[PDB]
RNA sequence: CAGCCGCGGUAAUUCCAGCUCCAAUAGCGUAUAUUAAAGUUGUUGCAG
């Protein structure tokens, strides 16, 4: 996941955390990539598309 | 469509084996034979082929229009039964009560 | 509605997809999310069943169609695209006379 | 015989040539219609053993349920009928009157298994194979088809080698190597 | 014989599809496979009344195939409703797929 | 040179036909509904009435002491005649001497009587045909199985005794 | 009105339907080549050459026995070997189809009382041989009981309030026994002091009452307000 | 904050207008209606014959 | 289960066109009490 994040710092501090996309696709954040720096690695509960966005809400 | 994978189908049984034939590369003599006619007979090739797509999308479409129409008759009926049921299990519980 | 209102019971407009994010056309939400996830599950299924099936051949399996059927090199199933009523090969005098 | 006039079906009812009260309703007929057997007798010289299990079933069922001869026959018997597949489990010894049938143990015959596991395609076919002798089970031949198996022997029930149908299904797959001469 | 039903095989498939000839007539729902003894016939009307039913002598046919290819409101109506319904057929396969395909490509 | 799989040759009970319960070796008929009727209304029927008495509608007349031409007049403000079918005749006749008075309260020159064309005397299958068939028929019954028969078929009046007096229900102009 | 058609034989033997965007009930053609009221006719070419033979179309808003069949009737009597008792055969309008679904070998008795449909009625028959008109009253079967003998069926389209009692005594003379009584009433002509179904009801009792067993009835209602027809069978012993 | 109603039932005698000529055009499924005979010349049944439907009441 | 609550937005929005249908109609709901209908018994229902 490309950008919500500004840094691999901002995504530990998230990590764990539950989105989902817009077609309600359940998922987590599992851990933040190395060198593209606000990119993570998610799991959905199947395969999302291209043309989606995933979300955390947050308060 | 459903891309079954070549070493599960060898490996299938006789019954379950998939009937898939492979297209023709060479212009077999049949075919370069074959006469077709045309002007009148084309446009009339052309006009029942019209008819016929159209008689079958009006038929896909009133049966489609139909299914629509009895599933919701196959709701509301099962909600009165629902209540003729309770109805029912009711007054035989009123009957024996009093008997 | 018995006691709701019209007002309240309104039409919530459904949102499309980002103009920056435009390439990948069609922002897809949850009813093209079951229409693609139900498609993949009854093809998985079949698949699934026709590896058991794979699994259970049992190799003594004799038919009477096997000397009639064959197969090609790789191991998968030649059907004949022209006919079964038909012959593919067709004899030295039909020739003379077809042509 | 004549579908008799009224007066008549009234005069005479109890008349029926085809099918009598001894019959039983034609279930050994029935029976071997179903499972194709070839001669007559096989009916009841099943139908003997199914009553003689009952009979003695009944008779264990006499003894005290404390002394080990009974127990260990008991066992034992329901042991050998699962060891020659009349059973599919070691289930209850009210089995022995629910479950054992003339029937399955005509199931546990050597064309209907063969049936079963799709090595002929119809009963008639297998008795036209083994008849004609293509099978074994193991080493040696079987040409009668009231061979029935045990447990052990459904997984090697194979045709002999130079079996030409098991050559022509070799033949059909093209995994047909002939260094083995079949 | 089979030599006469390769000659009217076509107006025996209007007359079965009858019911998408025309947006407004809307028969009764029957089946009608083919029968097996039938036979083609040519309306006689007569010389009493004139101008009323009578199809004249410079527009009477051959089949029934021929009337309805002469008619141009019905080939109006057969091409309109054949491209909706081609387009509605083809709204979503593959020309579509490989044009988004193309449009994730571009940039 | 003889075949394989050789059998005895015995009776098929599933195939022979010289045994008795293998001895059984389309054009639709949807009926219109009638042209008497609008959706319920059956606004056909017109005075002067018909109605067809059954054996109870009598024993609860006398019961009650209406009279039956009378009680139906000021029921339903028509002229009435009434009908005895043979059948509820059979059926009265049949209930024995208890019921003297009224075999001969229906043995009246005022009321009228059908003549039914079949076997046996089972009155509530007749009166169901014959008004099934005619739709130009009040019934006047107080049976409840065939009270619920005919104001379960449309079109068809109910009469009944109910109180002092005979009632009317599926018919729309009674006031 | 010179389109083509598709003539198919209909479950009633001796009657056609042709098919075309609108179809039409239709009937051989006993004597081919003219037209008896106007109907429209269909030649097909059947297979010395083929020849021209041809067909009629049956009006139903000019015939109650075409209004019966095209509304749907379980059997009709009339029949392609038959005999047919036709009474009140007003002019040669549904006599002419009653006679060729009949056929070339079976016998239509044309009964009518009145003297210029007489005279059509004749001129009808030298052109149709399978017609005998007979004319003389219905009420008295006895004065026209010499020329016919035993018919398989009577049709009824007279028109009188003694319907029922002309129906019995032709049916009683000249009828077969479980042969077919088709009749065609008219209600506001039997009575219009009271309904359609009373009167329908009344006439069937008539029938039963005289045992004739009734079938079937069929309002025929698109083509004819308050009519009928009602098909039954003499039964002549044991309506039960 | 009332719901959305219809001008038909602003009028009580124009509804009972509209039910009735919806009655009326339900009445022309359930039976056959007699619409008035023949009116021109005829053209034939224009909507089909079933040869196996019999819609005649049997008796008994 | 429900849903006037959605990212923005209130001069903003133009939206299932204001969702569809039904019945009565200058009338139309709700709560409570009720009247009528017959299955009206042939005995024994407690701790007397
Ligand atoms: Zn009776």
């Amino acid at each position: 996941i490309k950008d919500m994040f500004s840094s691999a710092m901002e995504v530990a501090r998230f990590e764990g955390a539950q989105i989902k996309t817009v077609s309600g696709i359940r998922g987590e954040i599992k851990r933040a990539l190395s060198k593209p720096e606000g990119h993570y690695r998610a799991a959905f509960e199947d395969k999302i598309l291209m043309s989606d966005i995933v979300i955390l809400r947050s308060w | 469509g459903l891309k079954v994978p070549k070493a599960v189908q060898k490996e299938l049984p006789f019954k379950s084996q998939i009937h898939q034939m492979k297209p023709q590369k060479k212009k077999t003599y049949m075919a370069k034979r074959a006469v077709v006619l045309g002007g009148d007979e084309k446009k009339a090739r052309s006009f029942i082929q019209k008819v016929l797509t159209i008689s079958k999308a009006k038929d896909s479409k009133r049966k489609e229009q139909k299914a629509s129409q009895r599933k919701e008759r196959l709701k509301k009926l099962a909600k009165m039964e629902e209540e003729k049921s309770q109805r029912d299990k009711e007054k035989k519980k009123e009957y024996f009560a009093q008997n | 509605a018995k006691l709701v209102h019209d007002v309240q019971k309104k039409q919530h407009r459904e949102r499309s997809q980002l103009t920056s994010r435009s390439r990948y056309g069609f922002l897809e939400k949850h009813k093209d999310y079951v229409k693609r996830a139900q498609d993949f599950h009854r093809k998985q299924s079949t698949l699934k069943v026709l590896r058991e099936k794979a699994k259970e051949r049992n190799p003594d399996e004799y038919y009477h169609a096997m000397h009639s059927r064959k197969t090609d090199a790789k191991g998968l199933l030649i059907s004949s695209r022209h006919g079964d009523e038909e012959d593919e090969s067709l004899s030295m005098d039909q020739v003379k006379l077809l042509k | 015989v004549r579908k008799l006039k009224h007066h008549e079906q009234k005069l005479l009812k109890k008349v029926d040539f085809l099918e009598w009260k001894q019959d039983q309703g034609h279930r050994d007929t029935q029976v071997m219609r179903t499972y194709h057997i070839q001669n007559r007798e096989d009916y009841h010289k099943y139908n003997r053993i199914c009553g003689d299990i009952r009979r003695l079933a009944n008779k264990l069922s006499l003894l005290p349920p404390t002394d080990p001869f009974r127990r260990k026959h008991e066992q034992l018997l329901l042991d050998k009928l699962y060891a020659m597949g009349v059973l599919t489990t070691k289930s209850k010894i009210s089995d022995l009157e629910n479950k054992v049938t003339v029937s399955a143990i005509c199931r546990r015959r050597l064309p209907v298994i063969m049936h079963r596991l799709k090595m002929a395609e119809t009963i008639q076919d297998a008795v036209k194979f083994i008849e004609q002798g293509h099978v074994r089970v193991g080493p040696n031949l079987i040409n009668d088809p009231a061979y029935l198996v045990t447990r052990n022997m459904e997984d090697y029930v194979t045709w002999v080698d130079n079996s030409k149908i098991k050559k022509t299904l070799l033949r059909y797959r093209n995994q047909i190597d002939d260094f083995d001469f079949s | 014989d089979d030599n006469m039903r390769r000659e009217v095989q076509r107006d025996l498939l209007l007359i079965k599809h009858r019911a998408a000839l025309d947006p407004k007539r809307h028969y009764k729902k029957q089946r009608w496979e083919v029968p097996e003894r039938f036979a083609i016939g040519t309306i006689i009307e007569d010389k009493s009344e004139f101008y009323s039913s009578r199809m004249n002598r410079k527009e009477r046919k051959s089949t029934i195939l021929e009337t309805l290819m002469g008619d141009e409101a019905s080939n109006k109506y057969f091409k309109r409703k054949y491209n909706e319904i081609q387009e509605k057929s083809t709204s979503g396969r593959k020309a579509h797929y490989k044009k988004m395909k193309e449009m994730r490509k571009k940039r | 040179t003889r075949k394989f799989g050789l059998v005895k040759r015995t009776l098929n009970t599933k195939k022979d036909q010289r045994l008795k319960k293998n001895q059984e070796n389309l054009t639709r008929n949807i009926p219109q509904v009638s042209s008497a009727l609008f959706f319920q209304y059956n606004q056909a029927i017109k005075p002067p009435y018909q109605v067809l008495i059954d054996t109870n509608f009598i024993n609860f007349s006398i019961q009650k002491k209406v009279d039956i031409v009378r009680g139906m007049m000021d029921c339903l403000l028509a002229k009435c005649n009434p009908l005895i079918t043979d059948c509820v005749m059979a059926e009265l006749e049949k209930l024995g001497p208890k019921y003297r008075i009224a075999l001969k309260l229906a043995r009246d020159p005022r009321i009228k009587r059908l003549s039914c064309s079949h076997k046996g005397t089972y009155a509530d299958d007749c009166l169901v045909h014959r008004v099934l068939q005619h739709k130009c028929y009040i019934v006047a019954t107080n049976d409840a199985g065939l009270k619920q028969r005919i104001r379960k078929i449309p079109g068809i009046p109910l009469m009944s005794v109910g109180g002092h007096a005979y009632v009317i229900e599926k018919l729309p102009d009674v006031f | 009105g010179g389109a083509k058609v598709v003539i198919e034989p209909h479950r009633h033997a001796g009657v056609y339907i042709a098919r075309g965007k609108e179809d039409l009930l239709v009937t051989k053609n006993m004597a081919p080549g003219e037209s008896v009221y106007g109907e429209k006719r269909i030649s097909v070419e059947e297979p010395v050459p083929p020849t021209k033979v041809e067909y009629r179309v049956w009006n139903p808003f000019r015939s109650k026995l075409a209004a019966g069949i095209m509304g749907g009737l379980d059997e009709l009597f009339i029949a392609p070997g038959k005999k047919v008792l036709y009474l009140g055969a007003a002019s040669g309008t549904s006599v002419s189809h009653v006679s060729d679904v009949v056929g070339p070998e079976g016998v239509v008795y044309a009964v009518e009382f009145s003297h210029r449909p007489g005279r059509e009625l004749i001129s009808m028959a030298k052109k149709r041989p399978n017609i005998i008109p007979i004319i003389e009253d219905a009420r008295h079967p006895q004065k026209y009981r010499m020329l016919i003998g035993m018919v398989d069926c009577v049709f009824a389209d007279v028109a009188q309030p003694d319907q029922a009692r002309i129906i019995a005594l032709n049916s009683h003379m000249f009828l077969k026994d479980q042969g077919g009584v088709v009749i065609s009433i008219k209600a506001n002509c039997i009575d219009s002091t009271v309904d359609a179904e009373t009167v329908f009801a009344r006439e069937v009792q008539k029938l039963r009452e005289e045992r004739i067993k009734p079938l079937e009835q069929l309002t025929l209602e698109p083509y004819e307000r308050d009519h009928c027809i009602v098909v039954g069978r003499y039964m002549r012993s044991g309506l039960k | 904050l009332t719901p959305k109603r219809n001008k038909d039932n602003r009028n009580s005698r124009v509804k009972k207008r509209k039910k009735y000529q919806k009655a009326q055009k339900k009445l022309k499924s359930v039976r056959a209606v007699y619409s008035g005979g023949q009116s021109g010349v005829y053209e034939g049944e224009k909507t089909g014959i079933k040869k196996g439907l019999t819609r005649s009441v049997k008796f008994k």
